[PDB]
RNA sequence: GCUAAACCUAGCCCCAAACCCACUCCACCUUACUACCAGACAACCUUAGCCAAACCAUUUACCCAAAUAAAGUAUAGGCGAUA
RNA sequence: ACCUCGGAGCAGAACCCAACCUCCGAGCAGUACAUGCUAAGACUUCACCAGUCAAAGCGAACCUCAAUUGAUCCA
């Protein structure tokens, strides 16, 4: 998406994804699930809290995003009482 | 055969023709002045107390510092009327659930 | 314009904040080993078929690889002399955690070593113990 | 004279560079048309007397219709200058 | 003692002097700095090249 | 890591420690244009710690914090623009400009509590709080408080900056010279109090 | 190929060099001042940085000129510091909809304007803004000579601006027959707008009228080859009678 | 064996640097290159659109004044494409 | 004529399976207001989107139906 631009002839991000989304370093990606603020009245709350709770994508859709956004988005950030200080590193992971 | 002579640089500051078009705006400025005196010392025959603001942009620089970065007792105080008015938000409305 | 007077006594904390360009040679710690697990190497050094040079920062020249994501390696960078016997020694050495003998890769030219599997500490305890 | 502003918000350039433009800035917007603006009556200073107004040396606020077209073209009034309500202060103290 | 970078040192045009990039970066880069120096056709031509590049590189191609 | 520079001894400890002379050691690379406003200490290394130093640092955690007393050193906060923070971990090129040092801001409208507070060894609080803080950290951690008016570097070790300064020899509205080696004060009676100011 | 300089330096380096190139340094700083224009078509913000409502941080903000199209009967009448805008519009103010060309044009009014300089009443098409700007000034040579060449942006205007810095500058009884006290009073009113003559002169004019009055300033029959001849011949025989 | 075949020059392209042009023998705005008579006749205006958006209707980069970087960030946007 | 969802046969026995194939339906309703919050592990309408079951703990007492429905922006 915008390969090449006219003015700097650099890849472009949408901001889109960055609305939508968040990477961690690790590679992942979290996305709020859909209508978690829509139709609340008749949705029992079990699937209401399934809606709130938050979920990663799979491989194919988070390489997507990774090719759609730049590399400025999966460089590593030192926030301040940002609590996904935990969740930018991996943890005993095998093959 | 005798090999060419190394490249060097320049020796000395640069400063090129001020009535000549071609020739950039920024080398005229003071700016460039500022970094051939930092460069090149006192060799390049620029004025000292030039690299000081004149007091017009000290004057612009004081109000537009004054107008944007407030001082300490300021600060202070402002942050001593926001939690006092938390503190009342918080006092007043926990009171009203216990009623 | 301003008066401007000059001094040059203040200087001294220029070249304080002037920073350097080599990498001093530590101090001489009256007591080894040093903390944060640092060991400067022995000498005379070992008389062996090979050896093994620090780096810049005169730490040892094992190192980590991880490629394809899964294949999870180390390598021994810098040795010289007759890497053979080394690669043999490392063999020795590893074999019985695994039960089998490692798969290494040699590259002479370099003078490389890349290895299966993460084996870094034992690596460099191995390399300090025998005074690399 | 209509003042309007700009739909589309102006890239910032520097101050030594004009600005970059396009049609999307061309496109404008309507914000007053200063002549619906209420109208505010002018001070101006009488010479000769008339009715209802005022007498020699005398100022008085009016409407820009009438001074523009009868009172300035004739002559009889002028502005509330610094350099003639001075004298006509100071024949007010001497009379 | 690296009183002198050696892109410095070859003789050649302004806006190729210690760079490489492909036809888009070229043709941009080149408009940008001696833009205004330009031929009419050249600048002409030149635009037009920028904007088939563009159109091509972005929508053209497999991986996509 | 810090002990790891003190052993091999690119950064001396008999010194002030400060954020340049960090990033003259090459401990930590800064990106001031990536809106990094300091450094930060880290709870990791705490144990086999034995530094002693006057460290200078704008985040502290409190576990570092008694560390580091508890061997001896000193903490202290010090909030820098992005601007200042950029000259201060190169300035070289600032004196290659020759531009006057311009002096610090004072913390933004959120961080003014934090650097005033004496817990965080804010350079703004109190020095009078400082040995209270200091003994509710002993008294938490269990180690004996070291006073340290007594060894003969506790002039180093509590040297420190004034605000709207940037280093301890230099002060805003100096200019330097390295071609023909120099120093220069204004000597208007304008700048010099806005300077001070 | 390319040029030696861009294009848009040639117009200043044909200044530089030609006819042109002899004119007075004054008058080439006049074309070479790029001075502003006083907003007439939009409020500028009052500072250079501001406080947007989104997040709480500074922004830099920077005004920009609407380009005005100005008719030749505005040179030819004084409107003001406005003419007609061009631009375009959505309809009923929705970005979701038709763009649509749209013009704004000033309402004139053909209105009397007396000056005692002058000594001459005119009639003119000029604006609400023209009378607001000539009131607050307190006068309507005041507000000739204290306006911005730019802001006045009107041929007749500058002519204007040309003869009365003429006359001031001369100070002729032209003006004032057997009135004398009249026009010192008038004079000292305005003095301090005075300027010399030949820069009163030069002032309210273009290029081409400019190099014209040059040219015809410049042009004189050449001197006979015979004349100066016959002069270095008589210098001549002078030096040998002196020898 | 014919038709044929072969050639290597004219010259040209990209850059750099450098700014550049005019018989002054006659004729040439009337039907141009035509030796010679009373007219009052003069310019100053948004570029649009294809195409992309998988239709299209808001929108869709095209320089205008230092190379790189900040940064394809802040921002804008049928908050989509994209800018 | 239809365009979504559900049940039955074709598809007889773990799963899946089409036709402008054969039949019946749905686009709600009723009762509470802990129809509160959190959480191991698993299914999944052949992808994704969605849709499902739920141990345990806190805090409390002492849901039925078969479909019974709708993404983002924006307000
Ligand atoms: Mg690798
Ligand atoms: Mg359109
Ligand atoms: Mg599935
Ligand atoms: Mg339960």
């Amino acid at each position: 998406l915008t390969y090449f631009s006219a003015r700097k002839g650099k890849r472009k991000t949408v901001k889109a994804v960055i609305d939508r989304f968040l990477r961690l370093h690790c590679g992942l990606w979290v996305r709020r699930k859909a209508g978690y603020k829509k139709k609340l009245w008749k949705k029992t709350p079990a699937r209401k809290k399934r809606l709130r709770e938050f979920v990663f994508c799979n491989k194919t859709q988070s390489k997507l995003l990774d090719k759609m956004t730049t590399s400025f988005w999966k460089r590593r950030n030192w926030y301040v009482d940002d609590p996904y200080q935990k969740y930018h590193d991996r943890t005993n992971l095998k093959v | 055969y005798r090999a060419r002579p190394p490249p060097r640089r320049r020796p000395g500051p640069r400063w090129p023709d001020p009535e000549d078009l071609l020739t950039p705006r920024w080398q005229l400025g003071p700016r460039y002045a500022a970094k051939q005196f930092a460069r090149y010392g006192a060799a390049s025959g620029v004025v000292p107390g030039s690299l000081w603001p004149s007091p017009e942009q000290l004057r612009e620089l004081e109000a537009e510092e004054r107008e944007w970065y407030p001082s300490l007792a300021t600060m202070q105080e402002s942050l001593r009327v926001k939690q006092l008015a938390e503190e009342q938000k918080r006092r007043e409305r926990e009171q009203h659930i216990a009623e | 314009y301003p008066r401007f007077v000059e001094s040059v006594d203040e200087y001294q904390f220029v070249e304080r904040l002037l920073p350097a360009t080599r990498i001093p040679d530590p101090p001489k710690h009256e007591h080894y080993p040093t903390p944060s697990g640092w060991q400067p190497p022995r000498d005379p050094p070992p008389n062996l078929p090979y050896f093994v040079r620090r780096s810049r920062m005169h730490n040892i020249p094992v190192y980590k690889d991880i490629t394809h994501g899964n294949r999870q390696m180390t390598v021994i960078r810098k040795v010289e002399g007759d890497i053979w016997a080394l690669q043999k020694d490392v063999e020795d050495f590893l074999s019985p955690l695994l039960g089998k003998t490692p798969v290494t890769q040699v590259n002479e030219v370099t003078g490389t070593l890349r290895i299966k599997g993460y084996f870094d500490q034992e690596l460099k305890a191995w390399l300090l113990e025998k005074g690399f | 004279t209509v003042i309007v502003e700009r739909w589309w918000k102006v890239p910032l350039a520097g101050e030594g560079r004009k600005p970059r433009l396009h049609r999307r800035h061309r496109v404008y917007k309507l914000v007053e048309d200063t002549k619906h603006r209420p109208k505010e009556n002018l001070e101006l200073i009488l010479t000769q007397s008339v009715e209802n107004v005022g007498v020699r040396g005398d100022l008085v606020s009016v409407k820009k219709s009438l001074g523009r077209n009868r009172l300035l073209p004739q002559g009889l009034a002028v502005y509330a200058s610094p350099e003639n309500k001075k004298l006509f202060e100071e024949e007010k103290l001497l009379r | 003692n690296f009183e002198k970078h050696p892109k410095e040192l070859i003789r050649g045009p302004i806006w190729l002097r210690g760079w490489k990039g492909n036809e888009l970066q070229r043709c941009i880069r080149k408009r940008k700095m001696v833009g205004s120096r330009m031929f009419a056709d050249d600048l002409h031509n030149l635009n037009k090249r920028i904007r088939y590049l563009y159109k091509h590189f972005n929508r053209h191609g497999k991986f996509r | 890591r810090l002990q790891y520079l003190i052993d091999l001894g690119r950064v001396d400890p008999s010194q002030p420690i400060d954020l340049t002379q960090l990033v003259n050691g090459r401990g930590v690379t800064i990106q001031p244009l990536k809106r990094d406003y300091g450094v930060q200490l880290v709870e990791e290394g705490a144990d086999t710690f034995t530094a002693k130093v006057n460290i200078e640092v704008q985040l502290a955690s409190e576990l570092a914090i008694a560390a580091i007393e508890k061997n001896g050193g000193v903490v202290t906060t010090a909030f820098y623009d992005p601007r200042s923070l950029d000259i201060v971990c190169k300035p070289v090129p600032f004196f290659l400009r020759g531009q006057p040092i311009p002096k610090r801001m004072l913390p933004p409208e959120e961080l003014v509590p934090y650097y005033t507070d004496a817990k965080n060894r804010g350079y703004l609080a109190d020095p009078a709080k400082f040995p209270e803080a200091r003994l509710e950290l002993a008294r938490k951690y269990g180690y004996i408080l070291p006073d340290i008016t007594k060894d003969e570097l506790f002039k180093m070790l509590c040297t420190r900056k004034d605000p709207r300064q940037i280093f301890f020899g230099l002060a805003p509205g100096w200019v330097v010279n390295m071609a023909d080696k120099k120093i220069l004060k204004p000597t208007d009676e304008n700048l010099l109090k806005y300077y001070t100011s | 190929p390319l040029h030696k300089y861009p294009v848009w330096l040639w117009k200043r380096l044909q200044l530089r060099e030609g006819i042109c190139s002899r004119l007075p340094g004054h008058y080439l700083r006049s074309l070479e001042e790029e001075r502003t224009p006083t907003p007439v078509h939009y409020r500028p913000h009052g500072a250079k940085f501001k406080i947007n409502p989104k997040n709480g941080q500074r922004e830099r903000v920077e005004d920009v000129p609407i380009p005005i199209y100005f008719p030749p009967e505005s040179q030819r009448g004084l409107w003001g510091g406005e003419g007609w805008i061009l631009g375009q519009i959505y309809a009923n103010n929705d970005k979701l909809s038709k763009r649509l060309k749209k013009v704004w044009k000033p309402q004139l009014f053909e209105r009397e304007f007396y000056s005692e300089i002058l000594d001459k009443k005119f009639t003119v098409t000029v604006t609400m803004r023209t009378l607001d700007l000539i009131d607050e000034a307190y006068g309507l040579d005041f507000y000739i000579l204290k306006t911005p060449k730019e802001d006045l942006c009107s041929k007749f205007g500058m002519d204007l601006k040309r003869g009365m810095l003429l006359r001031l500058a001369r100070q002729d009884p032209q003006l004032h027959p057997e009135d004398p006290e009249r026009r010192a009073a008038i004079y000292d009113k305005y003095k301090e707008f005075a300027i010399p003559e030949e820069e009163a002169e030069w002032v309210g004019l273009t290029l081409e009228e400019a190099i014209e009055k040059q040219r015809l300033l410049e042009e004189k029959d050449p001197v006979p080859l015979f004349k100066i001849y016959v002069a270095e011949l008589i210098q001549q025989l002078q030096q040998q009678a002196l020898s």
